[PDB]
DNA sequence: GTCCTAGGACTGCAATTTTAGAGAGACGCGA
DNA sequence: TCGCGTCTCTCTAAAATTGCAGTCCCGCGCGCCGTAGGAC
RNA sequence: CCGGCGCGCG
């Protein structure tokens, strides 16, 4: 759990949001798990 | 496909919900009236809303 | 935010997008709209439909890299084994959008 | 006797378990 | 002198079961039984 | 004055 807490502490949330949005757009611009990854 | 900007989503949702409410009340009232139970439409319309 | 530019926004500033990229995006979104209204609203029909969508065995391995030289013999083999070290328009316009036209 | 003493019924749903789908690097056979 | 279906994997998109999570009237009365274990 | 098990009443 120490490694998990270290990973959580140094997270950059804005970078997370931007990467998630860009990956969502990449997935969309291309059918079950192609959608389930989007919902994640 | 017929209507584009929100008149597609707005009118589609309005038509679906208006039809759903009519049938939801009818089915519930049909079940109770078959058992002789008398409940006003207001009480069911409060739940369906 | 580490970036002082993001001060003021709620979830940081919008990401950097070049004017060249923004124009390309606006070109793509316009044509995804034109393609959408085509299916909803005969030899001319297929040629415009294909046009809109187009505005988006070891020699097969060469497409994964830049194909330096190669061609004669054993060069393809040596390169594949050493690459692991780095590891109608006049008719389209006849349709019309009506967004914002109540 | 004892005084401390350490296996339903149904619905909803994401998680495995395939099934398949193409697909490719090295290749024994072969032209 | 390469070229050719292709042997043997190869990695992932798309369903197909499948193991949890959750829930399942209300309000009363009475009785019994816990509280266990081991070298003294 | 805490929870389980069993039996009941409306």
């Amino acid at each position: 759990a120490g490694a998990i807490r270290e990973q959580l502490a140094d997270l950059d949330l804005r970078i997370i949001i931007e990467n998630s949005l860009v990956e969502w757009k990449q997935l969309g611009e291309e059918d079950r798990k192609i959608v389930r990854r989007k919902d994640f | 496909r017929i209507l584009g900007i929100p008149w597609g989503f707005l009118i589609g949702a309005e038509l679906t919900i208006v039809q759903s409410r009519i049938s939801l009340v009818n089915k519930i009232q049909k079940v109770y009236r078959s058992q002789g139970v008398q409940i006003h439409n207001r009480h069911i319309e409060i739940i369906v809303r | 935010p580490l970036d002082p530019d993001a001060a003021g926004f709620i979830y940081s500033n919008p990401i950097e997008t070049s004017f060249k990229q923004r124009c390309l995006e606006d070109w793509k979104v316009h044509h995804r709209k034109l393609l959408r209204t085509l299916q909803s609203e005969e030899s001319d029909y297929m040629r415009v439909m294909e046009r809109l969508r187009n505005i988006i065995e070891l020699k097969e391995e060469l497409e994964a890299q830049g194909l330096p030289i190669d061609g004669t013999r054993n060069v393809l083999y040596q390169r594949v084994q050493k690459a692991r070290r780095i590891n109608v328009d006049e008719l389209i316009c006849r349709i019309k959008l009506h967004e914002g036209d109540t």
